[PDB]
């Protein structure tokens, strides 16, 4: 989620 | 072995005191050029970042490498221990079964020395490359936490909408809504209360009042807050230490 | 139109806290001269009639009489909203779905608006022609506030009991028994400490510990209080403000 | 009768609040030369000895030994009831089914009359010989207070070390182990931060912390505490009262 | 009731 | 033993007079 959303 | 001696304690409670609610478990990375330490709550849509660098220190050693992980709770119970004028010093030995906290006062008399159980925590640190954002702005801490606070209590969201030379936060709730507008400028007699923005394109998203009440805890480390914020992307609440940041990534709400 | 601004927003959160426990829904009425409003709580023994003039605002315009009617918990929600040197401006149109609170600051900058949804009330306002009343006080609001407070831990009745040249509280109960007696003085440093009493008949009355305890928030208004009392009729609280009132009609114990 | 006139009331509220919780119910025995009272807890390994003596009052009669028992829950909602600047009395007449306390202002006015009902309690009153004891020390009530309040955070114990010229708190439990050792000193800027030290023997006690979290609420009415430990025996803390004391002696844990 | 009371 | 007991082990062998 949050991870996902900031290593774009 | 670790060696860090913060100047004041205090300072090391009020970091704490920023993530401590919002994440519980959380390991700290230390190293030769200061210390970071990075979570996600159990929602997975907010992400909290620490750098500690070396000048916020008073005398800091790390001859390797250490990651040490601990339980908020525990800590923060520790760090009612020392008052606001003693040293705290960090010390650990390589591989730790524990940490040592070491409360020490001026006149060499009151040693107060804690040592802490460490955890077995996975280390999923995040090398975060700065985005570019739509938006920045920063104000004080303390004037961002009433907005957030005040609206709160309308919803369980807020929406912040950047124009050119205006924010807007707004709140719309059952029993009826509410708006803060808020534009920049610049006093010089004190430019800590100023409010600042740089706008690229407008923004208009939603958040979380729970999320929100959790981030204006970093009020306890910085006079001001950075707000970056864009419309493809988490926003970024980010508290500015003596040589560090307290930074919160935060998901937006669909909607 | 209603367009009413204070000059201090903490003024009318005041005004709201002394009203905010012991009753929740009350119908705000405003025309030419001010604001008035009334309420009586669930358990029928206790009347609020609060009164703002127009001389308590500096701003203050009704071209039409108009009720807003508030749940006084949601509109308290919104007077923790401003600074306590912030103006805060009432504003309605005509038959309104909702009250606006614009909150604004001395600097040009902060605006805060708030639009708080109105609610459907029942305006029984009453006409309360001044009664006589067999005695009169009054004493410090903190002086009251602390018998009240103190004798409540002894029991759910005080009993005020006036005779010539003083005055007595009273409460009994399982614990033990108290009583404060206090007599009229004026001391001329601060007559704001000043204890005043005007009797024409002995009276004993009793009230119900929860009840005062709950009018003593008025305090957040006046330094002083006026009581009111009579041995036919409810018993009269009574807190000033610049230009106005809050008052307490309470019934008593039998 | 007794009459009994503190100069102010407040002095009455802070020893009841003392003793107030950790013991509920007891029996104040007042003769010729003061009122004394002692308790025991539940447990029956804390034990609390009060002595006021005439000196303390601007006014006292006592003609006859009279004991007196209350409870002190009740005592203490009768002691939120006068100003810190009021003139306490206390009235009793021989056999009394109750106790009066008479608040009286300054300018002739405001008398609260309270009244309350007695109890009867088994009075075991213990002449207590003085023993003597291995070490002595005083310190800051407060700083007594912070060291007992943040050790019970880590254990339910706390072990109080004696050596030369050291005094030394440790606790040890689950989440980790703290200890806090300081020294004497005399600091003649302000002598009510000394603390001072006289070891024949060295000392090492353990006590359970519900108890010291209790006794440490004496500091409502001294600045500083006195402890006289022994290996033998059970501790004594004491508060010390213009013309009195109020004292806790707590049994070790013996392990 | 207080209405009552007080309209007597 | 409570902590009566421990405050008088040594006063219960002496007569109180």
């Amino acid at each position: 989620g949050i991870a996902a959303m900031l290593q774009r | 072995m670790l060696e860090a001696k913060f100047e004041e304690a205090s300072l090391f409670k009020r970091i704490i005191d920023g993530f401590k609610d919002c994440v519980q478990l959380v390991n700290f990375q230390c190293k030769e050029d200061g210390i970071i330490a990075q979570a996600v709550d159990d929602s997975r849509v907010l992400l909290v970042s620490l750098e500690i660098g070396v000048e916020a220190f008073q005398e800091y050693r790390c001859d390797h490498p250490v990651t040490l992980g601990m339980d908020l709770t525990s800590l923060s119970k520790i760090l009612r221990c020392g008052n606001n004028t003693d040293t705290l010093t960090l010390i650990a030995d390589n591989t730790p079964d524990s940490i040592i906290l070491l409360f020490e006062d001026t006149k060499k008399d009151r040693i107060a020395e804690y040592s802490l159980k460490l955890m077995d925590i996975d280390a999923d640190f995040l090398k975060i490359e700065e985005l570019q954002y739509d938006s920045t702005l920063s104000l004080p801490s303390s004037e961002f936490s009433k907005i957030v606070r005040d609206l709160s209590q309308l919803s369980d969201s807020i929406n912040i909408m950047i124009t050119k030379e205006t924010i807007k936060f707004v709140a719309d709730g059952d029993i009826g809504s509410g708006s803060v507008i808020i534009k920049p400028f610049v006093d010089m007699e004190h430019p800590e209360t100023s409010i600042k923005l740089e706008m690229d394109q407008p923004v208009d998203l939603t958040f979380g009042a729970k999320y929100l009440l959790d981030i204006i805890k970093g009020s306890s480390l910085s006079d001001r807050v950075g707000i970056r914020l864009s419309s493809e992307a988490p926003a970024l609440f980010q508290f500015d230490l003596k040589s560090g940041f307290l930074q919160f990534f935060l998901a937006p709400k669909f909607n």
